[PDB]
């Protein structure tokens, strides 16, 4: 075993860093640039203030806008096809998410068209075992992360997913290079999104941290950012909801700690909580943030139990337990008394969650999130037995069975906790 | 008044573990690096704290070379004679040893072997302090690399 600490080799961040990190690709060799953006940040004006920076030194840019909510392999396809007929220099990604991740396997397809997809999507779907040799990448070409939302870290992780157009099962990669060289963090492109964006992308980086933390891929490297990110958030989030744009510095600290929480995990592995929402937010169409935000109440209790079905000579001799390390994180935000036990911790915690959902305007369940009885109990197995084979990675220590499983989506949607 | 930004700046890999010097030192092998030069000091080379570095590079098969020089504060005379060794072995990447004083050393010998036309002093007075964004330094790692 042999743990690492990779990241972005530059991240500037501050208000207002967009035109003087810009600068910096110019003052170097740098004549063509390739934008990738979605459909309505280029309709507005969002997507034209580099663009005007970017042509005032004088460069070759267009911009590649079809990029929907999650590209299908054929979109991506497009824009390499569009790639090899412009020889750009630097690929500049701008969005959160999907319009992200796209530009991804468009880098890596440009640089290697010899390659067909579906040696990287059979070679590189994990990061842990490191015994494949990924083909080297960035001798024609650089990737530019500008990042829109404030919430996913996708701007200094190495993850992109992508669906086939004949059929739907996902196709992930990841591999340490298709990280960006360089990111940009600026808080002026988020100063107007309503506040029905700032509450899902908020609480996607809280999920994106909580469980970093208690990961089974967690090292002194990261739970020093993880557990920055959460404080960060508990006292900033609940001011850039309701007072919004008129507390331009609490919006500015909350969109600076969601790459905070990029870096926790890119390093350490997302958990359950995050592959089942990742699929439940697939099949019923619901935005990413709210799949990751109704369950968090039940998955915690899920780690709590005392069930002998746990990795298998991994996660229980060497890491002690989960239960006491989100306790660690009850007094660490301070919602314990000097005197307490880790059950009063945890039952606090929860109830801070509880607060925290609930003043932020979130349905208490699916059943008041828009699904039915009718598409749930006929496909909630369906969706059951999926999340096992999602790239699951030991996280959670409590190894996941399916027949468990199954009824935690069974007492979510009711609205009932679990309780043995 | 223009608001100033911040950055976060590291190195693109960082490797901790018990005993991870041999894994990581593979992944050099794998890739394409056949000459490369260790700075190291005095007291840890009469130890058995060099072989562990070199024989799992000599199995694979790389030329390296013994640079024993170094002592507790560099002066500027060992630098331009290890530049001087470093134009003249022509290495694809740079391995420092030694925490301090040879570790920062190696920097400069980067610099001077990959620049041998800008002196040393018209660096003393452009680049002396990381506040300052007008001056760039020329661009590095064209022809090696640094492993610390």
């Amino acid at each position: 075993n042999m743990l690492w600490h990779k990241l972005p080799k530059s991240i500037y961040f501050r208000r207002g860093s967009l035109p003087i990190a810009l600068d910096e690709v110019i003052t170097d060799g740098h004549k063509r640039a390739l934008i990738v953006t979605d459909r309505f940040l280029f309709n507005n004006g969002y997507a034209d203030q580099i663009t005007s920076v970017l042509k005032a030194a004088g460069v070759e840019t267009e911009v590649f806008f079809e990029v929907e909510a999650d590209p299908t392999l054929s979109i991506v396809r497009k824009g390499a096809e569009l790639a090899n007929s412009f020889k750009p220099d630097v690929i500049i990604a701008l969005g959160g998410g999907s319009p992200m991740d796209a530009a991804k396997i468009m880098w890596v397809m440009y640089e290697h068209p010899e390659t067909h997809f579906e040696e990287l999507a059979l070679r590189f779907m994990d990061i842990r075992k490191r015994i494949y040799k990924f083909p080297k990448m960035g001798v024609k070409a650089k990737m530019i992360a500008v990042t829109t939302t404030s919430g996913t870290g996708s701007e200094v992780t190495p993850f992109a997913v992508v669906t086939d157009d004949a059929t739907g099962q996902k196709y992930p990669l990841a591999d340490y290079a298709l990280t960006p060289d360089m990111a940009i963090v600026d808080a002026n492109l988020v100063m107007d999104m309503p506040k029905s964006l700032c509450a899902f992308g908020g609480l996607d980086a809280v999920t994106h941290a909580m469980e970093a933390y208690v990961s089974v891929l967690a090292s002194e490297f990261s739970d020093g950012q993880a557990l920055q990110a959460l404080k960060l958030l508990k006292e900033y989030l609940p001011a850039s909801y309701h007072e919004g744009s008129k507390n331009p510095v609490a919006r500015e600290r909350v969109h600076s700690a969601a790459t905070i929480a990029g870096i926790a995990f890119a390093n350490a592995f997302l958990g359950v909580c995050h592959s089942m929402a990742h699929k439940l937010g697939s099949q019923f169409h619901i935005p990413h943030g709210l799949a990751n935000a109704l369950l968090i109440c039940n998955v915690i209790r899920y780690n709590a139990n005392d069930n002998p079905t746990k990795q298998t000579a991994f996660s229980q001799y060497d890491r002690p337990q989960a239960r006491r390390r989100y306790a660690e994180i009850a007094d660490h935000l301070g919602l314990s008394a000097p005197g307490d036990r880790t059950a009063a911790k945890i039952e606090k915690l929860l109830a801070w969650l509880e607060t925290l959902k609930a003043e932020l305007g979130i349905p208490k369940s699916i059943r008041e999130a828009g699904v039915q009885e009718a598409d749930f109990l006929a496909n909630v197995d369906k969706l059951s037995e999926d999340a096992f084979d999602d790239q699951c990675t030991g996280a959670n220590p409590r190894y996941p069975l399916i027949s468990e499983l199954k009824q935690i989506l069974l007492d979510t949607y009711y609205g009932r906790d679990y309780v043995e | 008044r223009a608001e100033n930004m911040l950055w976060h700046k590291l190195p693109k890999s960082i490797y901790f573990r018990r005993g991870s010097l041999p894994i990581a030192l593979d992944e050099v092998i794998t890739d394409g690096h056949k000459r490369a030069l260790i700075v190291t000091d005095r007291f840890l080379f009469n130890n058995g704290y060099a072989d562990q570095i070199t024989s799992v590079l000599k199995a694979a098969g790389v030329e390296t070379e013994v640079f024993f020089e170094v002592e507790a504060d560099p002066t500027l005379s060992i630098v331009r004679k290890g530049a001087e060794l470093a134009n003249s072995f022509k290495p694809d990447v740079i391995i420092a040893l030694g925490g301090g004083s040879p570790m920062d050393a190696a920097k400069i010998m980067w610099v001077m072997y990959e620049h041998p036309e800008t002196h040393f002093e018209e660096l003393a007075l452009r680049f002396m302090d990381i506040r300052k964004r007008i001056y760039k330094f020329p661009k590095m790692g064209v022809k090696a690399k640094m492993i610390a």
